[PDB]
RNA sequence: GUGAUUUCGAUUAACGAGAUUCCCACUGUCCCUAUCUA
């Protein structure tokens, strides 16, 4: 059905913080390719010392359109934990 | 349908196909065999570094299917003379 | 290879018969391209003409702008889902089927192409090569 | 006609820079390019061109130019050498590096 | 080094891993011919000299081979030699 | 030529072998065989599939970081051809594979 | 030094060749007429390399660089990288980049001191440009056109952009580049100008269909003749007005 | 003799192994065949 007018590279990346803070994550996960990581950001410095941040979370985050629904649900759980931390 | 020059579509009289024309002889050249016998032993693939001026694949490498024919040396065991006749 | 192409074109597996709708990958304002004919197509009885990567077809715009609709125009196929063999040794394929509008001389109507363009199409059409951002 | 005047400007107008500080951006012309003698198409003693070499050897479509002849190497005998690339499932170029 | 070229330094013969299917290894002289020929494996074949002096540049051009595929033909072969297969997989249970 | 490695299981990909998929974001996934290609299309996780080098290195079946393993990378800066350098490379490759 | 030629009867010299001040890259295909056309003017002064990029001939579109360095896409093979390295002198850096926008000639419009790049390229390739080519990177769309390298031919002396460029865009780009700019055509009215012609500070090559007025404009902006300054617009003006 | 009912000879909801033109979805009907089991 064609391509977007404002989309040149057909590449959509946002911030893991933007994912954490957005209210509707379903459409974002549908229309994102990657979640970039900043190691000089204090929120990410906080979230680096968590149980689910390490292991295969980074590999599942570096790409999105190869993931399965189980990987996506794990990502949703990680964002949920990050949200909870945030007379 | 079909190429009418390959009729009739009958079984070959032998398993070894006959050579029905040898190269035209040139008496000045040294003595050489015109033909050899081998056994077909499978196929494989090669990468050829092509040198073919004029081609779009000049100075480029292509992948080719090849056939391997097992050819141990043949043993000479006889000689037969032929005379030409009006028949 | 018709008029406008650069040199000889080798055989590539056919993916897009007549009556197929592909994406339009340029910024000309078309959304799809419906194939009505394939240029340089040898005739065989009871066979649908089909197009491959690097081919020039004649297409209408089923979805797009009202000005661009209703008119048969030349297009060039730049992506095919059907896998084809590259002579250096790879079988490869793209995610969808995509083409770009063009004039009879092979010049691109739009300004740029979005997505990867087939290497064969880019090396055959210099204007496609000029307007490509990603070539495989 | 005054209406045609507005269309002239877009093509005839040439815009200069504002010189943006003292950063020097001078045109580079090589000394060999400077001292190169102009090629005269009808001149007896002129350098032999690549198409001339092709015509002398085979002509277009049959001549086979050696692309290793203009290689700049520490040794000239190395120009006609095969560079290996596969060894036991490894790419040689991957292991190729100084020290 | 039947299957080794100037570009591929792996010392290996022409025989693919596991042998040709329905035909053993090649331990004699052999002819590698471009393309396919009539017949199937094990069939006796006759190779004849060209009947005419070929006027094609194809008959003249030298062949420089870069690599010969010696992967197994008995499946989706990934390794050219058993040494490469072992170096990839590593140490298996029966190696210890 | 170039020996690639499978995007799924990391097994070597030789000329003609396997299949390549080019995604719209223009990155190329090379698969050594249709097994890996079909698992990718099914969207299975190689890090979960025990028969892949990704899983093995993730779970500790084999070493992921090593002095021998640092020798081979994709060189993006070419070096001038030097016969002595090539011969030294050919020796060192065998030595390194033995040590590994 | 403005000359005309064709590659296999094609007018797009910028597609099939790359010209800088210290080297020239020429597609290998066909015969040696194109190579010898370059060599007749250039002499043995600078390297002229028959090169192939990923098995293709579109090297002025797949490759980017200037007198200092050369950039090739990820699709470039090791053999081609080695061939380029053995051909060019060590004074030329040669770098292969992992950029998703592979058509470096299209996505980078550069010269010896400043690069105009595609807006959406990444910081990694911007840093690579600034490091290997020794230039300053600017994300800018020429008249709102993707592929600045395709729609603009640039040099240390001047620049030719596609005619649709607005006057404000011309002024802004001229200030960012510090070379005089002209909106103009090539190859009898072709908008794609960088991909239609190669140019460096002392030579320009364009398709055989380049008309005399277009050739004069090109030679004026690129300052090929020593005697003619940037001010000859006041002397070509009558011809240009009569043409348009 | 007409065949529900209503409204203005026309009109009418519900229903139909009744008739006709298209749409989505789907596909070996087809391009163009190929293979497996009994
Ligand atoms: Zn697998």
């Amino acid at each position: 059905q064609g391509y977007e007018e404002g989309d040149n590279l057909l590449y959509h990346e946002t911030s893991i913080l933007d994912f954490v803070r957005t209210e509707d994550p379903i459409s974002m996960l549908g229309e994102m390719n990657k979640f970039t990581i900043d190691e000089n950001d204090h929120e990410w410095k906080i979230l680096k010392k968590l149980k689910q941040t390490t292991d295969e979370f980074r590999s599942c985050i570096e790409d999105l359109k190869v993931l399965g629904k189980k990987d996506f649900k794990m990502i949703l759980r990680w964002r949920k934990i990050a949200r909870e931390i945030l007379t | 349908h079909g190429h009418l020059g390959f009729l009739p579509r009958k079984r070959a009289a032998s398993i070894r196909a006959r050579v029905k024309a040898f190269p035209k002889d040139d008496r000045s050249k040294p003595v050489a065999l015109t033909s050899f016998l081998g056994y077909k032993a499978g196929m494989t693939t090669i990468v050829r570094d092509l040198d073919r001026p004029g081609s779009k694949f000049h100075k480029r490498e292509v992948v080719e299917a090849v056939t391997v024919v097992d050819t141990p040396p043949v043993v000479v065991v006889g000689v037969v003379g032929y005379v030409e006749t009006p028949r | 290879s018709g008029n406008g192409a650069q040199g000889t074109k080798f055989r590539i597996s056919l993916g897009l018969p007549v009556g197929a709708i592909m994406n339009c990958a340029d910024n000309s304002g078309a959304r799809n391209l419906y194939i009505i004919a394939v240029k340089g197509s040898g005739s065989r009885l009871n066979r649908l003409p089909a197009a491959s990567l690097g081919d020039m077809v004649m297409a209408t715009v089923k979805k797009g702008k009202p000005e661009l609709r209703k008119k048969v125009m030349p297009a060039i196929v730049v992506r095919q889902a059907k896998s084809w063999r590259r002579r250096d040794g790879v079988f490869l394929y793209f995610e969808d089927n995509a083409g770009v509008i063009a004039n009879p001389k092979g010049e691109m109507k739009g300004s740029a192409i979005t997505g990867p363009v087939g290497k064969e199409c880019a090396d055959l059409w210099p204007r496609v090569a000029s307007n490509s951002g990603v070539v495989v | 006609s005054q209406s045609r005047i507005n269309n002239v400007l877009n093509k005839i107008h040439v815009a200069q820079p504002q010189a943006r500080d003292d950063v020097k951006r001078t045109p580079f012309i090589p000394e060999s390019v400077k001292n190169l003698k102009k090629y005269d198409p009808e001149d007896p003693n002129r350098r032999k061109l690549a198409r001339d070499i092709e015509a002398e050897n085979g002509g277009a479509g049959v001549f086979n130019v050696n692309l290793k002849d203009k290689y700049l190497l520490e040794d000239d005998e190395w120009k006609n050498d095969i560079m290996p690339e596969i060894l036991d499932g490894k790419n040689v170029y991957d292991f190729l590096d100084p020290e | 080094a039947n299957g080794a070229t100037s570009f591929d330094r792996t010392k290996k013969t022409i025989t693919p891993m596991g042998g040709f299917v329905h035909y053993g290894e090649i331990k004699n002289d052999f002819i590698m011919v471009k393309g396919c020929i009539p017949g199937n494996r094990k069939r006796i074949v006759t190779l004849r000299k060209s009947l005419y002096t070929n006027t094609s540049r194809k008959a003249l051009e030298e062949v420089s081979l870069k690599w010969i595929d010696t992967a197994s033909k008995f499946g989706k072969g990934r390794f050219q030699t058993p040494a490469e297969k072992h170096a990839f997989m590593g140490t298996l249970k029966k190696d210890l | 030529m170039r020996i690639y490695q499978c995007h799924f299981c990391s097994s070597p990909c030789y000329p003609g072998h396997g299949i390549m998929f080019v995604r719209n974001d223009a990155k190329e996934f090379r698969f050594c065989r249709s097994k890996c290609h079909k698992a990718f299309k099914q969207r299975r996780n190689p890090r979960k599939l025990k028969w892949t080098k990704a899983f093995r290195k993730a779970a500790g079946k084999e070493l992921a970081v090593d002095s021998t393993l640092t020798f081979a990378q994709r060189r993006n800066v070419p070096v001038r051809y030097n016969r002595e350098l090539v011969a030294t490379t050919l020796k060192a490759m065998a030595r390194i594979e033995e040590i590994r | 030094m403005a000359t005309r030629t064709q590659f296999e009867n094609s007018n797009e010299i910028g597609v099939f060749s790359k010209l800088t001040n210290t080297y020239c890259l020429v597609a290998v295909g066909g015969s040696e007429n194109f190579y010898s056309a370059f060599e007749a003017e250039l002499g043995d002064a600078i390297p002229i390399v028959h090169t192939t990029i990923a098995g293709t001939r579109i090297i002025g579109r797949m490759t980017a660089g200037n007198r200092r360095g050369l950039l090739v896409p990820t699709q470039t093979t090791d053999q081609e990288l080695q061939h380029l390295r053995n051909s060019l002198p060590d004074s030329v850096k040669i770098q292969r980049v992992e950029e998703r926008l592979s058509a470096l000639g299209n996505v980078i419009c550069c010269n010896d001191y400043v690069a105009l790049v595609h807006p959406d390229i990444d910081r990694e390739t911007e840093e690579l440009i600034s490091d290997v080519l020794g230039v300053e990177v600017f994300r800018q769309t020429i008249s709102g056109n993707i592929l600045v390298g395709s729609y603009c031919s640039l040099s240390n002396q001047g620049g030719l952009v596609h005619p649709q460029t607005s006057v404000q865009d011309q002024e802004e780009l001229s200030s960012l580049l510090q070379v005089p700019l002209v909106a103009g055509t090539v190859n009898r009215g072709s908008s794609v100008v960088g991909a239609g012609m190669v140019v460096n500070d002392y030579l320009a090559v364009t398709g055989l269909d380049t008309t005399a007025p277009e050739l004069s404009v090109i030679e004026s902006i690129f300052r090929l003749q020593d005697a003619q300054p940037e001010s000859i617009s006041g002397n070509l003006r009558d011809t240009l007005i009569e043409t348009y």
